[PDB]
RNA sequence: GCCUGCGGCUUAAUUUGACUCAACACGGGAAACCUCACCCGGCCCGGACACGGACAGGAUUGACAGAUUGAUAGCUCUUUCU
């Protein structure tokens, strides 16, 4: 659909009450706009050196790491 | 025979790690003679892991007052050397504490309320104690029974804290005790004393879990003290609480 | 084989191009 | 087979004394110390694992971790689980280790095959 | 050639600070136990309060033997006695 258009939404509530939940208008249709999800794994810093930490509660096995080894924290 | 024997399981249980014990452990409870077994195992020479299973074994078998005076000839002094000493506890004691609180009885009537009647009852000491009160469930009578002996005593540092957890012990009272209670703070009425923080937080606590057994004179008697016996922080909590009561 | 794969372009939409 | 000119059944019935003279220095000097309760207690264990075996059957593995054990000839034909740190390794006693320890058949590192110099 | 440090490679772990003087046989550190500080397996328990169930018709500790996981782990299951 060609912009502008008006962009409603509503949502069930029970038995046909349609209840306004979003609006807005119609940006650039296409589909090379790709969405990114991220996930954020946790740790906690057991051992603390200068500049050098010891992080478990983030990985359980041991090649895990080696498989997540160029992702920088 | 015995002082072999015996001096053999001194000789054990002065450097007890681990290891399951032979039988001329377990029949103490059993020995009538156990007083004059008790010197050879030389009483302060001991691992704090053989004092947890010694006090295992002394609760899970004896009387009261064989496990009281345990608690008093043995117990309480190796507690002051190890708390006078390291100024924290180690854990095998801090659970044998937690295995002479297999007894309540014994345990008010030998250690506490000994505690404080042996006139240097500290802080630390104190604080380590009821602690292990706090976690442990005791009875409801004996509740009552120990918050009344406890009233009776003088005031050092270590009165209000157990007297604070006690009422954390969350039961509901007779009138005895609370009679008492309020004519002790009738007490601490004109006396000029700078009364610690923990005493307007126990009083705090005992207006907060014990609104609902307040006669007129009482509270009287409890507006008398807060009108002459401030802080400029707890005496107001403890004055709103006065004033958000329903009786008895 | 621990950070990286394949995963080449193949198959796409119809792009109707200007 | 045969040992020092002693053969199987000659050494397995012969006495724990005269065994004494048959082995290497260590051995005969650790024989000459004095076995401990422990290993006692294990062979023991090997006793009754050897013996209520089905008579087709190699006996049940016993798993263990005494490495410093003398591998005596009683024990040759059973299967014993070694400790190196990690995993019971399952060696068959053959009659060809009897001179030697059980430590030195669960190889406790893992053999060092060489990679790369990164930045040096 | 051998030996020791650093890096690097390996390993479950082959402990760690300094990084061209003042890194570098320094943390007295020459490692069979101690000197773990590393790894793999086990034991013992990781709270108080408030709600509902088991609870004296036992709640449950201790408790002698025999099977245990790598270990007399009665802290596992028959003895189920207390």
């Amino acid at each position: 659909t060609f912009p502008p258009a008006s962009v409603l939404l509503f949502k069930q509530k029970s038995n046909g009450m349609h209840s306004l939940i979003a609006t807005g208008h119609l940006m650039s249709v296409d589909p090379d706009r790709m969405v990114i999800k991220r996930v954020v794994l946790s740790g906690h810093p057991f051992k603390i050196f200068t500049k050098m930490a010891v992080v478990r509660y983030m990985f359980f096995n041991r090649e895990d790491v080696l498989w997540f080894k160029p992702v920088e924290l | 025979r015995v002082l072999e024997v015996y001096r053999g399981v001194r000789e054990v249980l002065s450097k007890y790690r681990s290891g399951k014990l032979p039988k001329a452990f377990k029949i103490i409870p059993a020995l009538s003679n156990w007083e004059q077994i008790l010197y050879v195992t030389e009483p302060e020479a001991w691992t704090a892991a053989a004092m947890y299973q010694a006090t295992r074994i002394f609760a899970s078998n004896l009387k009261e007052r064989m496990a009281q005076r345990f608690y008093n000839l043995v117990l309480l002094p190796r507690v002051r050397d190890d708390v006078a000493e390291y100024k924290r506890l180690n854990f095998h004691l801090y659970m044998a504490l937690k295995k002479a609180l297999f007894k309540p009885g014994a345990w008010f009537k030998g250690i506490l309320i000994p505690l404080c009647e042996s006139g240097t009852c500290t802080l630390r000491e104190a604080i380590i104690v009821g602690s292990i009160i706090t976690k442990c469930s005791i009875p409801v009578l004996h509740s009552s029974a120990a918050m009344l002996k406890i009233a009776e005593m003088e005031y050092s540092g270590a009165n209000s804290i157990f007297l604070r957890l006690l009422l954390d012990k969350k039961y509901a009272l007779p009138y005895r005790v609370l009679d008492a209670l309020v004519f002790h703070f009738l007490g601490f009425r004109t006396e000029k004393r700078e009364l610690p923080v923990l005493w307007h937080q126990c009083l705090l606590t005992l207006v907060q879990r014990y609104k609902a057994d307040l006669a007129t004179d009482q509270k009287e008697a409890l507006l008398e003290l807060l009108r002459l016996q401030p802080h400029p922080q707890l005496s107001p909590e403890i004055r709103r609480e006065l004033q958000s009561a329903v009786p008895r | 084989s621990i950070c990286s794969t394949a995963s080449n372009l193949y198959n796409h939409p119809q792009l109707i191009k200007y | 087979f045969t040992y020092r000119g002693v053969d199987l059944d000659q050494l397995l019935d012969m006495s724990y004394e005269q065994l004494m003279q048959l082995y290497s220095a260590r051995q005969r000097r650790r024989l000459n110390r004095g076995l401990r309760r422990k290993q006692h207690s294990l062979l023991k264990r090997l006793r009754k694992a050897k013996k209520e075996a089905p008579p087709m059957e190699k006996p049940e593995v016993v798993k263990t971790h005494l490495r410093d054990m003398i591998i005596l000839p009683e024990m040759v034909g059973s299967m014993v689980g070694v400790y190196n740190g990690k995993t019971f390794n399952q060696v068959e006693i053959k009659p060809e280790m009897i001179g030697h320890y059980l430590g030195e058949f669960s190889i406790t590192y893992k053999p060092v095959k060489h990679g790369r110099p990164g930045i040096g």
